[PDB]
């Protein structure tokens, strides 16, 4: 809102990259048309940059796994900020767009309550009461990523609770916010649907190696017809994995 | 594929009987609900009766629960509708649909007694006149 | 029984226009909400059953939510053959009840 909200993407110290370079250039001139043309237009060039990026990479996937997994970290950190900034100066109701590389986003605008929401869209929806987003009219989304193999390749999965893992994402990146900043401690749980998918079927999340998947207390309702229901108590990058030992 | 051919209907006099029929074909009806859907000439959709003929579960509307009794036969695959003692408020297109329960689809997700009419059928005219 | 009103009973847009149709209901039916969507002299079919989830077959630009007793059908972008007119449906309690209709009509 106050005209520093594209100055957060940078590329780490450290890397040095001729397609990240050109992508935060992008996003740079995007910032630049972005006092203009409108803020439901700003929203789908992010996301058509984003899929831009993932799309045709450069030599970031020549980069180090570590490296690449900080710049995933760094990526959906500052796509759920920039969701949030933009979608607070949005008409009040959903908000629902589909990118031609099937990146799928959902908003909720309304006001504060205490209404169950049912909200989503084909490749993630959401059951949570209302109480939890408003923490102004409150913001719930969605952002579900498809492909994300190259950022996200040769990951490790972490369970903090107990040797190899062949890890296999079986659903897209959906990645969940709402208005609050502090997204782990969340009162009632929400339930998840996520598809795409279909020896373990997991519900984990991206955790700051720079990023490796962890579970941390997702519980897994139950998986049927390529659609596994997941409760989840906090909100991150969600997504199915498969993890044969 | 999944098929429903309503017949019967036609021109009736006020205070009459007509019968209709709704033959299902591509699919056993002994696992879904027959709906009867009515649609006014120029108004919205309504509902007129249901059956699920492994339970029997008779059910009907208000207007409709007097006179209005729905049949269906599992040798024939067929479900019906005879409807009595017809007024000129029931001239309408009377559609049969499938009612759909999709608990079993996300178990942990949908509740049990959810349904919705996924296939419908193509809608037969029922006309009431008094004078011709 | 369950009155079912929908706004704005006639809308008229353009092609590529996001159209949002809403079906706040009397009572609360929890998340069992259909839409049906009709042409001119033909039988409706289903779009999307439970309030968000898509019938197979149906274009992805169709969406929905529910916010208590309010479910709102949205279309990410409007194309030719999507005029047409939309009932919501429930279930849940008997009698099932339909939506008065929104009309969609170009511009």
């Amino acid at each position: 809102c106050e005209d520093m909200t594209f100055s957060t993407w940078t590329p780490p110290p450290g890397v040095h990259s001729q397609t990240l370079s050109r992508f935060f250039d992008k996003v740079q001139d995007l910032g630049r048309d972005s006092k203009t043309s409108s803020a439901e237009v700003t929203i789908q060039n992010v996301i058509k940059l984003v899929d831009e990026l993932m799309e045709a990479p450069g030599d970031v996937e020549a980069l180090a796994p570590p490296v690449r997994h900080l710049i995933a970290t760094q990526l959906l950190s500052n796509l759920e900020d920039i969701m949030r900034i933009l979608a607070k100066s949005l008409p009040k109701g959903p908000f629902t767009y589909i990118s031609p590389s099937n990146t799928e986003l959902t908003l909720m605008i309304q006001e504060r309550g205490d209404k169950n929401v049912t909200m989503g869209q084909s490749s993630a929806r959401m059951k949570l009461n209302w109480a939890v987003a408003a923490g102004g009219p409150a913001v719930a989304g969605i952002l579900s990523i498809q492909n994300m193999t190259t950022l996200l390749a040769n990951a490790s999965l972490n369970l903090h609770s107990k040797r190899g893992v062949q890890l296999r994402r079986l659903s897209a990146v959906n990645s969940i916010f709402l208005s609050h900043n502090n997204t782990k401690e969340l009162n009632s749980p929400i339930l998840f649907a996520f598809s795409h998918l279909e020896q373990e079927l997991l519900c984990a999340f991206w955790k700051s190696r720079g990023g490796h998947w962890a579970t941390e207390g997702c519980q897994v309702l139950g998986s049927k017809n390529g659609s596994t229901t997941c409760q989840c108590s906090h909100l991150a990058s969600f997504a199915i994995l498969m993890a044969h030992y | 594929e999944v098929q429903l051919v309503e017949s019967g209907g036609g021109l009736v006099q006020p205070g009459g009987s007509l019968r209709l029929s709704c033959a299902a074909s591509g699919f056993t009806i002994s696992s879904y609900s027959i709906h009867w859907v009515r649609q006014a000439p120029g108004k919205g959709l309504e509902w007129v009766a249901s059956i699920s003929p492994y339970y029997g579960s008779t059910s009907y509307a208000d207007s409709v629960k007097g006179r209005f009794t729905i049949s269906a036969d599992t040798s024939k695959n067929t479900a019906y509708l005879q409807m009595n003692s017809l007024r000129a408020e029931d001239t309408a297109v009377y559609y049969c649909a499938r009612s759909w329960y999709y608990y079993e689809q996300n178990p942990y997700w949908y509740q049990k007694e959810e349904q919705a009419l996924d296939y419908w059928g193509q809608g037969t005219l029922v006309t009431v006149f008094n004078q011709i | 029984d369950i009155q079912m009103t929908q706004s704005p009973s006639s809308l008229s847009a353009s092609v590529g226009d996001r159209v949002t149709i809403t079906c706040r209901a009397s009572q609360s039916v929890s998340s069992a909400v259909a839409w049906y969507q009709q042409k001119p002299g033909k039988a409706p079919k289903l779009l999307i059953y439970s309030a968000s989830s898509l019938y197979s077959g149906v274009p992805s630009r169709f969406s929905g939510s529910r916010s208590g007793t309010d479910f709102t059908l949205t279309i990410s972008s409007l194309q030719p053959e999507d005029f047409a007119t939309y009932y919501c449906q429930q279930s849940v309690y008997s009698p099932v009840t339909f939506g008065q209709g929104t009309k969609v009509e170009i511009k």
